[PDB]
């Protein structure tokens, strides 16, 4: 709360763009729970306190663009939460607050792959919501879209080959999983290296002509020539 | 086609409207069987009872699949000889099926 | 690292065990019909071997020492050789157990 | 859900015993369907009530092919389950006939925007006509596969392309796009 | 109805009413439809796997059966039935099962009616 | 863990702090081969912070080496799978390859007897040593198999044997019979 | 228990307190027959400490038996399953033989009435007469295939059909039937 008071100093009344970065917010949650049971209130957010809402609320609620003010508080929560569970305090509340979400794994970072980002289970809210559209470029407006379900024929199938059979994968399949391989490594493999809004698409695009016309029904006609 | 079979049975399956190369070369015809079976030129390759090959691993791992089949059971022989009833029955019994 | 939830997951696991036990159920017939008959053409197949095995030997084990020297006579009259590529007649069929392809000589 | 159970009391009082139950999954909802529903462990208890203006207004079967549409997509669902089980070794006719169908409507019909006006907009001829395309497709292919007509060849139709199109046409356009379009079907099913 | 028969079986069936007093073939009848339905919701996720067609002559019987059944038996919507009228259903769709499949039922029930 | 997972309150808190982790399972544990670690299991921190400290003490190529061996167990997690569901003999050669490597870095390197001191040492010297015993193995191996030799056959061949010297072989005494053995390596396995 | 569960109180507090689970299943009540108890699912820990007092009270050989014959059941059990998929035709006279005895022990000696008078009041010294006969039939018919004979033969013998009728006579008769019955088992493996 306290940091957060002086990020609405200093973007807001002397106009600059403010980045807040928030961390440890499972260590939070620790000191969060011993004023939960050890005071009069009692639990109710299946073992943790009930007025836990607002102490998530009034943190993440403050940020925002204003409208007349240039200057502005974006901020950048970095959860740490126990396992890998979904049923935890933590990750309850944080989901349904933030539009758009990001997740790590363990998928990737067994493979040696730093950031060990995942978007497979993850979630998007804001993509052509305001964004992708407007001054954002619309030239990776379809490419979201056809990034997804062209991702997911990917994973999925790694799960349903050791069931069907051991090695078995049907001609159009076979595509599917090609494409999983290639786009992860190359793709989520940043970390010291810096890619323009450019440089992304072009690559993206060359992984795309791994799957024949059909399956990029979602990409246009112009957005392939494009970034050919 | 090839039959790979006794020399003198090897004989009479080289003859017009069957195409054999036979003879025997081992015990298991192992000489010829592999180099000829690795290219899969011919319509269909077939290993008699008088050699048939003990390790059956040893083809598959060089011919890497096929869709033709091998090692067709022929007799190999005639002393009146008609125990390759009995005798496929139970090769069958043993490596898949119910036990005994 | 990865533990399982309580709240979100019961609903999955108590379905569970009814897709798999039911599923494995008729699993379990589904091949057994398959091998009943196959015994069927294991046995019927050497009925045919044993009477034409010998048949076949019959003439040419006594043409052998009366041949090399009349091998060339004998295949010239009878009908060329059978192609090395495909004499036989191969067909496909899908099938439980895997797309096994059979085919007739 | 605060702890992410579909079963709990305040559920089934007033939020499962109304007009409409549906749900959501987490990887359904990204591929493409915004917002996206479970096709089997959603219904409706008011459907029975629904039937005279859909009879009326819309036509009379209306009402017939909007249970007929629902029949195939929870029919597919005893199949899937054999997929996760042990899979499918035999391709049969009678098989994929089912599975790829159920596919393109699953592909087509429930991958909508919301973010988007051509995925999406109230409109009663969108839905009648869309839900006519694909009456349509798997009409013929029940007499394709009776003929001698392998599903690999069903796929590779450009036709299952048009129906694939038709989530991104003009309203406006749509009448005239749809008269042409369902002479097509017939006519490279019925050749081939 | 959505009624199911195969979960259920009531506890009671022979200590509410006796023969003659609902015929006296519903008893046996009762235990023949049970096992004939049970029998084909196991083959249809086998009828495109392996198939009908592959499948034994009695088995390709038991699919039209259960098909028949959720159509006529289950379901009659909101039309009345009486006890009789019930066990007429089933004699028909039971013909169709020979003798030799009927084994669920007495000899004078087969001689009964078909 | 008082329950047996780490879900349990006191486990989940004494897993906030970061650094190097360890994870001893129950299942290696039994075959009487402790330490038992799991490359699936834990992280560590203190890799790239321990680096400079490697490359000025210990030996340049100590940095390297080090990624050298987890590559090798890396794949073994992957195929593991693949072979509890169809076995490796199936598979082809290449496959079987880095199985039976290893082999070794179990039987004779996840033992570490504490009943026998020539293991109950363990320093830098025998860390780098055994470190390029392995090294040379699979450089040789992965090209030997591609001259069309099996893995069946090398398994009878001298130098699976060889590379098991690691607790038959002393701390002390240790830089004679290091260099001796390891020759060989790259010698009699090119001739055969 | 409606199913029971051995993580419920219930379940996991009595399985302690008592020594015995006369066990009966769903499948063997369909079956109509009463004993119904399945004998792989039921067990009493009694057992041991009963023998001597058996045979002291009772009759000399009458816990020898009960042990004893309780293994036809137990060698068939794993036995039908999938691997007589079709009755014994294509395997030995060894494992034909163990079904042949299989029959009447499911047959006759299992099933018994409870709503027939002749055989709903049982007691010792007619169950003993019962239990040895069948013993005694297992020591007769496996020396049957090292003589030659074949399972047709068997299952043309009064003495299968004698085995029915000393339950459908009562304890009175018993006596006499017993000399019949007995006396004909032996001279019925004496004409093969």
């Amino acid at each position: 709360r306290m940091a957060l008071t002086v990020a609405e100093y200093l973007a807001f009344e002397h106009d600059y763009h403010v980045l807040v970065i928030l961390t440890d917010m499972t260590n939070y949650c620790e000191a969060l729970r011993e004023i939960g049971a050890a005071r009069e209130e009692i639990p109710g957010r299946r073992g943790y306190p009930g007025y836990m809402y607002t102490d998530l609320a009034t943190i993440y609620e403050r940020a925002g663009v204003v409208e007349g003010k240039k200057g502005s508080v974006t901020q950048i929560p970095i959860l740490s939460m126990p396992d890998d569970d979904r049923t935890h305090p933590i990750p309850d509340l944080t989901g349904y607050i933030t539009e758009g979400q990001i997740q790590l794994s363990r998928e990737l970072h067994r493979k040696g792959i730093y950031p060990p980002i995942d978007p497979l289970p993850s979630l998007s809210r804001l993509m052509n919501n305001g964004v992708g559209k407007g001054k954002t470029r619309e030239d990776h407006k379809q490419v979201s879209d056809q990034l997804y379900s062209a991702y997911a024929n990917g994973v999925d199938i790694r799960k349903l080959v050791a069931i069907i059979g051991e090695d078995a994968l049907t001609e159009n399949d076979r595509r599917y999983l090609q494409f999983a391989d290639a786009f992860e490594r190359f793709f989520i493999n940043q970390g010291q290296q810096n890619r323009s809004i450019e440089e992304s698409l072009q690559i993206a695009w060359a992984l795309l002509s791994m799957l024949p016309q059909g399956e990029l029904k979602r990409i246009s006609k112009d957005h392939i020539g494009k970034y050919y | 086609m090839a039959v790979i079979a006794d020399p003198e049975t090897a004989q009479g399956f080289r003859l017009a409207g069957l195409e054999g190369y036979g003879a025997s070369s081992a015990e298991e015809a192992q000489s010829l069987l592999e180099t000829l079976v690795e290219r899969g030129g011919y319509a269909l390759v077939a290993v008699d009872e008088a050699l048939l090959p003990d390790p059956e691993r040893a083809v598959e791992r060089l011919m890497r699949g096929r869709d033709l089949p091998v090692l067709l059971p022929i007799a190999g022989l005639k002393e009146a000889f008609q125990g390759h009833d009995v005798e496929g029955y139970m090769r069958e019994l043993v490596r898949k099926t119910i036990g005994f | 690292s990865q533990v399982s939830p309580t709240r979100m997951n019961l609903l999955q696991r108590r379905g569970q065990l009814r897709l798999a036990q039911k599923g494995v159920d008729l699993l379990k017939k589904k091949r057994d019909a398959l091998v009943a008959e196959f015994f069927g053409l294991v046995r019927e197949a050497m009925e045919a071997r044993k009477a034409l095995d010998q048949a076949a030997k019959e003439a040419y084990a006594a043409l052998l020492l009366a041949q090399a020297f009349d091998g060339p006579e004998v295949v010239a009259g009878a009908a060329l050789g059978v192609p090395p590529l495909e004499g036989v007649e191969a067909e496909v069929e899908n099938v439980w157990g895997s797309k096994v392809p059979r085919l007739k000589a | 859900p605060p702890g992410g159970d579909m079963s709990e009391p305040v559920t089934q009082s007033t939020l499962r015993i109304v007009g409409a139950f549906w749900r959501l999954d987490a990887s359904l909802a990204f591929r493409r369907h915004f917002p996206a529903i479970n096709w089997n462990g959603s219904y409706s208890l008011f459907t029975s009530a629904l039937d005279p203006w859909y009879r009326e207004n819309v036509a009379e079967d209306y009402p017939e092919l909007r249970d007929a549409i629902s029949e195939l997509l929870q029919r597919e669902a005893g199949l899937q389950e054999i997929v996760q089980l042990v899979g499918p070794d035999a391709l049969q006719d009678a098989e994929r006939l089912v599975i790829e169908v159920g596919r393109i409507i699953r592909e087509d019909f429930l991958q909508q925007n919301a973010y988007h006006e051509v995925d999406a907009y109230c409109s009663m001829k969108k839905a009648y006509g869309i839900m006519k395309m694909i009456l349509a497709f798997y009409k013929e292919a029940e007499a394709a596969i009776k003929r001698g007509v392998s599903i690999d060849e069903i796929l590779q139709l450009p036709v299952l392309e048009r129906i694939g199109r038709a989530r991104y046409v003009s309203e406006e356009e749509f009448p005239a796009y749809f008269e042409e379009a369902m002479k097509e079907i017939q006519g490279a099913f019925k050749a081939l």
